[PDB]
């Protein structure tokens, strides 16, 4: 959930 | 590019376009020049768009607060009526076009919302808001509705907003505050939790828009509307026995609804500038012009004198907008806050707060004075704050920059010994995308 919760900053720090 | 030796007009389709079209037909006969009268839907929206490119129609009609945007656009021509023709029009109509020293349009109508009613339904309307909700009452046991208007946009729930103390900007030391906003003070919030309450208890629909409006009225199915002289005409059609009157007070103030002047612009970008004056001057703004359009669709009242004293005479025939460029901001933080709060998205406070900040949006604060100590040279790119929270300070264009990573985003610890780096680009504008590749979890 906390490692999920990194991969989904992942995608959005990427796009920003 | 815009053809040049024709007139193309664009004007709003609730307008008397037809009656327009006719004046240009004789302009057609006397000179050899072709003008096409065109109405495109959210045309005060498409004429910047397409104008900044040069394109567009060579005359746009639209009421004079969406003018002061257009002008600092570079979109319209300064206009160049002698003192003379100035003369033949009222003082007050050549205010609402005069931005920054300079006429920027033609005024050719002076637009105010009323209250329309149905005599047989209504003969002696409500002079206040307050007695509606009993009057509808007594209307749905008939199978009829007190009151039907257009919900969607916020010219018409604005005289309401407006009658017990909202205003848009406050007229300070001789000019409209930019900063000081009354669209979510006391009065602001009691006319829109009236409205809110009048949907609440069913005496109208959230989802009313123009079309639901004019036809219910039209059908004599709602014995009130809410409206301006353009739509009369439909009225007259439809033999409904119709009467015009003031709108009516709440909490013993006047409904206060903001007044626009009808305004004919001419396009920076059009080789047809002397044609354009030619019509607008010689043609439109005479009896003969202003009678041709006011038979298609009701005017109201006029900017021209001679004219303007003959229809002073018509029984169905309140603070002028302002023109300047935040106009837009705050009918569009309007429009978006009775919606919400009218469809229950947000409570009128919620709804009135974002209003607040949406019509001040061209005003972030710590992110400024995190590096006054700059002193640069040339062009440069603003503090900004992206959308992850990171402030970017004030920098020359054509450098990158480099900021440390945020120490928690979304609750998640980061490394700020790692970096993030944007460009400001050398045209002074920030690029787009930051690079935070670097701040490992
Ligand atoms: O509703 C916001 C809207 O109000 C005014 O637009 C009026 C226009 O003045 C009238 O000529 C008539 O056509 O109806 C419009 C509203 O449907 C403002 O002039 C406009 O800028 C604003 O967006
Ligand atoms: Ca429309």
């Amino acid at each position: 959930q906390l490692a999920q919760q990194a991969h989904s900053n992942r995608k959005l720090m990427e796009i920003i | 590019k815009i053809e040049e030796g024709k007139l193309v007009i664009w004007i709003n389709g609730d307008k008397g376009y037809n009656g327009l079209a006719e004046v240009g037909k004789k302009f057609e006969k006397d000179t050899g020049i072709k003008v096409t009268v065109e109405h495109p839907d959210k045309l005060e929206e498409k004429f910047p768009q397409v104008a900044a490119t040069g394109d567009g129609p060579d005359i746009i009609f639209w009421a004079h607060d969406r003018f002061g945007g257009y002008a600092q656009s570079g979109l319209l021509a300064e206009i160049t009526p002698d003192k003379a023709f100035q003369d033949k029009l009222y003082p007050f109509t050549w205010d609402a076009v005069r931005y920054n020293g300079k006429l920027i349009a033609y005024p050719i109508a002076v637009e105010a919302l009323s209250l329309i009613y149905n005599k047989d339904l209504l003969p002696n309307p409500p002079k206040t808001w307050e007695e509606i909700p009993a009057l509808d009452k007594e209307l749905k046991a008939k199978g009829k509705s007190a009151l039907m208007f257009n919900l969607q946009e916020p010219y018409f729930t604005w005289p309401l907003i407006a009658a017990d103390g909202g205003y848009a900007f406050k007229y300070e030391n001789g000019k409209y505050d930019i900063k000081d906003v009354g669209v979510d003070n006391a009065g602001a919030k009691a006319g829109l939790t009236f409205l809110v309450d009048l949907i609440k208890n069913k005496h109208m629909n959230a989802d009313t828009d123009y079309s639901i409006a004019e036809a219910a009225f039209n059908k004599g199915e709602t014995a009130m509307t809410i409206n301006g002289p353009w739509a009369w005409s439909n009225i007259d059609t439809s033999k409904v026995n119709y009467g015009v009157t003031v709108l009516p007070t709440f909490k013993g103030q006047p409904s206060k609804p903001f007044v626009g002047v009808l305004s004919a612009g001419i396009n920076a970008a059009s080789p047809n500038k002397e044609l354009a004056k030619e019509f607008l001057e010689n043609y439109l703004l005479t009896d003969e012009g202003l009678e041709a359009v006011n038979k298609d669709k009701p005017l109201g009242a006029v900017a021209l004198k001679s004219y303007e004293e003959e229809l002073a005479k018509d029984p169905r025939i309140g603070e002028i907008m302002p023109n300047i460029p935040q106009m837009s901001a705050f009918w569009y933080a309007v429009r978006t806050a009775v919606i919400n709060a009218a469809s229950g998205r947000q409570t009128v406070d919620e709804a009135l707060k974002d209003a607040q900040t949406n019509a001040a949006a061209e005003f972030d604060q710590h992110c400024e004075s995190l590096s006054l100590a700059s002193n640069i040279s040339g062009l440069q790119c603003n503090a900004s704050v992206d959308l992850i929270g990171t402030c970017w300070p004030r920098s020359p264009a054509g450098q990158l920059v480099v900021r440390p990573c945020p120490a928690f985003f979304y609750g998640v610890r980061y490394n700020t010994t790692n970096n993030g780096y944007r460009e400001c680009l050398a045209n002074g504008s920030w690029a787009a995308r930051v690079n935070y590749s670097e701040c490992q979890e």
